[PDB]
RNA sequence: UGUGGACCCGCCCCUUGGGGUGUGUCCAAAGGGCUUUGCCCGCUUCCGGAUGGGCCCGCGUCCCAUCAGCUAGUUGGUGGGGUAAUGGCCCACCAAGGCGACGACGGGUAGCCGGUCUGAGAGGAUGGCCGGCCACAGGGGCACUGAGACACGGGCCCCACUCCUACGGGAGGCAGCAGUUAGGAAUCUUCCGCAAUGGGCGCAAGCCUGACGGAGCGACGCCGCUUGGAGGAAGAAGCCCUUCGGGGUGUAAACUCCUGAACCCGGGACGAAACCCCCGACGAGGGGACUGACGGUACCGGGGUAAUAGCGCCGGCCAACUCCGUGCCAGCAGCCGCGGUAAUACGGAGGGCGCGAGCGUUACCCGGAUUCACUGGGCGUAAAGGGCGUGUAGGCGGCCUGGGGCGUCCCAUGUGAAAG
């Protein structure tokens, strides 16, 4: 099915992913459906994880299935927080 | 939108099918001059309602056969065989450039 | 490849007094003294009217020879000045003058440029706190270029900064002989620099 | 030409003829000798310019030139071709690379050593 | 029959001025008049008036020059140093508003024919329209 | 060598055979009906048409025919039978036919 | 069992096979696990979403006209077959057509694109790496199974080849990683890991993953850095030139002092927190647990030695000159041209210019080349007006008014992925 996962965009030893909705079958760094965020593991900048809970929610609602890591990053940004 | 084209009926020697010659003007990509250019589309005429010299609109249709992907939408103006004429003559001199003896 | 060879030999073939030696070059013995003619068996013979070309080839060699930089780098900097908005000369010179090794020489932590370049390579220099051992490091407006803390006690740094007491500094720079700090106030304007070169000819040489 | 004419025939992109069919126009081509005769210069000159007949791997049998003070090429000497005519020997368009294969490099050569394939002299 | 009446008029004028005529005549047509109305307003000519010669409608164009110069060849400078035809039959030219050329760094003009009528490269730019680039004058 | 993807082949053949059989039936009974009707056999004609209709919809139950392939089948049948009984038929069993 | 859906037919709304309705006929299913008497994982039919895809259409897409006519499933019907689906896709029968100088047919060459390189631009050239699409998986054909394949590590047949052959008969397909061999001027390690990202399967634990994340090799490219710094003679020795007084290499060195690449010692990563588990509802939310290939690597701190230089050129174009040797020789040579005795041109030397871990050569692309000229060229004598005419297609059209508004112009909007 469609998915919300990471796409490796950094450089060697400088990983910077790109939280994105893609089809389960495409490449990793292949052609995605829509970008919905980004993530810097090495947290080198105060801004190392943006998400856009709105869009993230749009896709979850229509079928997108998130990777384990992606779900983690989405939660950190409170995609599923209902309180 | 299903593309709509306008041309002249240059032939109806077919059963429920008319040859529509459509023209097109435009600037030359490098030389600027506005040049002409044409193409014939095989239109669908179930009730063989249209004849030579009819100017008809053609509409992008769902396949009727090979060559046939268009149906005759309606009539624009009728009876102008003056156009058919050209198409015919352009064909006239055609069969006069080879090894037939120069007899044209 | 930073040359690493006879330098007063370049002032001679340049006809102009290049101070790429720091001390000595400021005292009657600059080699330019008693030999204002190029180095070589034919040095003294009468020169032939240089070709429009030479005049520019030399002029660029002069400017570049000053900041002791490779042609590779020199060009890439010039090209960067070609893309930026503004008088390519004013930007080119401003950009050459932003080099950390150059700034160091300016703030007088070093008598020459090649001495400064080493004071950079050996961590004796600091930019806004952290050290920087890259001569090519670009100092933007507002940076504090200091002397490495664990280095302030070096005999070469003592007499060098001591001789800076009382000495004025470029207007675009700020010096504090006490703490051995410095301040890159702003990119120098053409006016501020008094170089023995007409960059105009340079912009022309790379325009072939 | 009128615009109509240009529109009609357009201009013609004339092509370029390769002055070195070292096939695949590759940088160099390997070959074995066949003759090592000498040749005589064109109009303005005279001397004994050295030439070798090479039967190339590219399936081409062509005349190469042997640059340098003196050589050591014989009948079945495999050599490397590099292209570069000799303005005094018509028909001699390729040069032979000294220092490669059976082509020894010019001995006792201090100057343009890079060409003529000669190692750095061990000046003690 | 003239193949290009507009290129003709532009020339009758180009020609007339090199021999410093007082005025030249060109057969009349609205379009041609509209063009003159510009040379007139832009100050390239003293003006034009409609006349008749042997019964046919023409456009007397009164030309303009400079002051008699000093030295050999005291012939006056030209007001119209240049007047060249562009869009022509056999090679029409049309420009978009963002493409109307700027003649002689501004010192000259360009006459387009738009659906908002005949205009100069400024007039048209201002009205925000482009069209057929008739000619270029300076 | 060795690759237990052979199991897939091994299986496809049992499938290939199961499918082949359900169709043979359909075709065989489909004609049967297009025949009795052809001859105007009002009752027995429709009758069979009904069983055919069934094995058809049934084939589609799993992956033999499936899709609107079964649907075509049925259509061509109920169609042909109704038009062949157009020779004094008068549908009796009124199988898959609307008044 | 029939929520429903499929099909025939009828009627209604739509309007090419869309939606609704009525009669008739036809069509459902699978169980499993426990925190076992209800939760979970499944199952069935139907409607919808989402993602992926098929098919069709306008326009664009190299060279030769020393290729000018091509075609019979050919073109179009009717009916049928087939498919998820239109369609000569296939078939039977009928009609006689279709296509071409706005270049058919034939021949040559070629995967297309985002882009790349180059150009003031217009344009020329190109499509490697990365992304998109397509095609192929020793050569040809074919279908089976499946939501999907005509299926690179699935199947069948023919062919070529290679290993087994108790000669009847079999077994194979690196254009997956790595590697071998051959061809070539030339292109890498039979690497470490599944830690991370991603994928398959599983409730899960977890398994698989030469996708991938890393290391290795090669100045192949780009960027950074080093081979030292400051002081040191009106100036060593050596080599060089010498109008023999001198002049050059040169502050260069020697030498004094100073910093201190390499290298030694100590510490030592980020990339990893989820999945899981407990509280809470197997939710939101909170709590804890395990998990680094790279790697003891980066980076930090301490100690600490003066510690690689090369290649091209020096006649004009083009930056840099002298001596010696050689003598149309040997040789140089991008073009123009140098050598038959005092060669700035060969070879060497001292000197010098250029660039520097590189420098030079060969090949190839754009430029300069307005030297195919659209921007931006020409034809009296430089290359170039057709031996002349008639006129076919085509290109081009005088003055005024009206309609239309195809060209043209304007506005808004959609599109124009990411990378670049
Ligand atoms: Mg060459
Ligand atoms: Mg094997
Ligand atoms: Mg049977
Ligand atoms: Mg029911
Ligand atoms: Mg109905
Ligand atoms: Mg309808
Ligand atoms: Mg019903
Ligand atoms: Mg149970
Ligand atoms: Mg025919
Ligand atoms: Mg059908
Ligand atoms: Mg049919
Ligand atoms: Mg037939
Ligand atoms: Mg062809
Ligand atoms: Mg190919
Ligand atoms: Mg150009
Ligand atoms: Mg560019
Ligand atoms: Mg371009
Ligand atoms: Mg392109
Ligand atoms: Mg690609
Ligand atoms: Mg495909
Ligand atoms: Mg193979
Ligand atoms: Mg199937
Ligand atoms: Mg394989
Ligand atoms: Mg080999
Ligand atoms: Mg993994
Ligand atoms: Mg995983
Ligand atoms: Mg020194
Ligand atoms: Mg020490
Ligand atoms: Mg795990
Ligand atoms: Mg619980
Ligand atoms: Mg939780
Ligand atoms: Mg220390
Ligand atoms: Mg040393
Ligand atoms: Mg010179
Ligand atoms: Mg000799
Ligand atoms: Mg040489
Ligand atoms: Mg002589
Ligand atoms: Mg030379
Ligand atoms: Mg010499
Ligand atoms: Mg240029
Ligand atoms: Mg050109
Ligand atoms: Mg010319
Ligand atoms: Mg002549
Ligand atoms: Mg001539
Ligand atoms: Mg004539
Ligand atoms: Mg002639
Ligand atoms: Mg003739
Ligand atoms: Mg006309
Ligand atoms: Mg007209
Ligand atoms: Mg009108
Ligand atoms: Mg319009
Ligand atoms: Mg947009
Ligand atoms: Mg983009
Ligand atoms: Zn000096």
């Amino acid at each position: 099915m469609v998915k919300i996962r990471l796409a490796r965009f950094g450089s060697k030893h400088n990983p910077h992913y790109r939280i994105v909705v893609t089809d389960a079958r495409r490449k990793r760094d292949g052609k995605y459906i829509e970008k919905i965020g980004y993530y810097d593991p090495r947290k080198t900048t105060p801004d190392w994880l943006k998400v856009d809970v709105e869009r993230a929610r749009y896709w979850l609602s229509v079928g997108a299935q998130p990777t384990d890591t992606a779900r983690r990053l989405l939660r950190q940004a409170g995609v599923f927080r209902q309180e | 939108p299903k593309k709509v084209l306008t041309g002249v009926v240059v032939s109806d020697k077919m059963q429920k099918t008319v040859t529509v010659l459509v023209e097109r003007q435009f600037p030359h990509p490098l030389y600027g001059k506005v040049i002409k250019r044409s193409k014939k589309y095989l239109a669908h005429d179930p009730e063989e309602k249209y004849k030579l010299g009819d100017v008809v609109e053609i509409i992008e249709s769902r396949p009727i056969s090979k060559r046939k992907r268009f149906r005759v939408l309606r009539l624009v103006e009728s009876g102008r065989m003056d156009l058919v004429e050209k198409y015919l003559i352009r064909r006239q001199n055609y069969q006069s450039l080879s090894k037939r003896g120069g007899k044209a | 490849g930073r040359y690493i060879g006879p330098v007063c030999r370049l002032c001679r073939r340049e006809g102009v007094k290049l101070y790429l030696k720091g001390e000595r070059c400021y005292s009657p013995k600059c080699a330019m003294e008693r030999r204002p003619y190029p180095p070589g068996q034919h040095g003294q013979k009468r020169a032939r009217r240089p070709s429009d070309y030479a005049v520019r080839l030399r002029e660029k060699q002069k400017l570049r020879r000053i900041y002791g930089i490779s042609e590779r780098q020199f060009r890439n900097l010039f090209e960067e000045a070609s893309k930026k908005k503004g008088v390519t000369g004013s930007v080119f010179l401003g950009l050459l003058e932003s080099r950390l090794d150059n700034v160091v020489y300016r703030l007088g932590f070093a008598v020459s440029r090649r001495q400064a370049r080493q004071l950079v390579r050996h961590g004796h220099i600091t930019v806004n706190g952290r050290r920087v051992d890259l001569p090519s490091y670009r100092v933007r407006p507002g940076d504090e270029i200091a002397v490495a803390e664990k280095s302030r006690n070096l005999e070469l740094i003592r007499q060098n900064l001591e001789a800076m007491k009382g000495r004025k500094v470029g207007p675009w720079l700020s010096l504090d002989v006490e703490g051995m700090k410095g301040k890159f106030l702003r990119l120098p304007d053409r006016e501020d620099l008094a170089l023995p070169v007409n960059e105009q000819l340079v912009i022309e040489f790379y325009s072939r | 030409p009128t615009i109509n004419q240009l529109v009609r025939k357009g201009r013609e992109k004339v092509r370029k003829k390769s002055k070195v069919p070292a096939l695949k126009g590759a940088p160099f081509r390997r070959g074995v000798c066949t003759v090592v005769r000498t040749v005589t210069p064109k109009k303005p000159n005279s001397a004994l310019r050295k030439v070798a007949k090479v039967r190339l791997t590219s399936g081409y049998e062509v005349t190469a030139y042997i640059p340098g003070e003196g050589h050591n090429l014989q009948e079945h000497s495999v050599v490397l071709i590099r292209g570069g005519r000799v303005k005094d020997l018509p028909g001699v368009r390729y040069h032979i690379v000294r220092g490669v294969y059976d082509a020894a490099g010019v001995k006792d050569r201090k100057k343009s050593r890079s060409k003529y394939g000669t190692k750095k002299p061990k000046e003690a | 029959m003239l193949t290009d009446p507009i290129a003709d008029m532009l020339t009758r004028i180009r020609n007339a001025t090199r021999v410093y005529k007082e005025s030249t005549d060109v057969p009349a047509s609205r379009f041609k008049e509209e063009i003159l109305r510009i040379l007139a307003r832009e100050g390239f000519i003293k003006g034009y008036e409609r006349v008749d010669v042997d019964g046919k409608p023409y456009l007397r164009v009164y030309l303009k020059y400079g002051p008699r110069r000093q030295g050999p060849d005291p012939r006056p400078e030209q007001v119209i140093h240049h007047i060249r035809r562009i869009s022509k039959p056999g090679r029409r030219v049309y420009v978009g508003v963002k493409e109307i050329p700027r003649v002689r760094r501004g010192l000259g003009i360009a006459i387009l024919s738009t659906s908002k009528g005949v205009l100069t490269d400024r007039e048209a730019r201002k009205l925000g329209v482009g069209g057929e680039l008739i000619c270029e004058v300076w | 060598r060795n690759l237990s993807a052979l199991k897939r082949h091994r299986q496809s053949l049992k499938r290939r055979l199961r499918n082949k059989a359900k169709k043979s039936a359909i075709k065989t009974l489909s004609k049967k009906a297009v025949q009795l009707a052809q001859e105007g056999k009002a009752e027995e004609a429709l009758k069979i048409m009904r069983k055919a209709e069934s094995l058809i919809d049934k084939a589609a139950k799993g992956s033999t025919l499936h899709k609107n392939a079964a649907a075509r089948r049925k259509s061509r049948l109920m169609r042909k039978v109704r038009q062949l009984l157009e020779a004094a038929g008068a549908p009796l069993i009124g199988g898959g036919l609307s008044a």
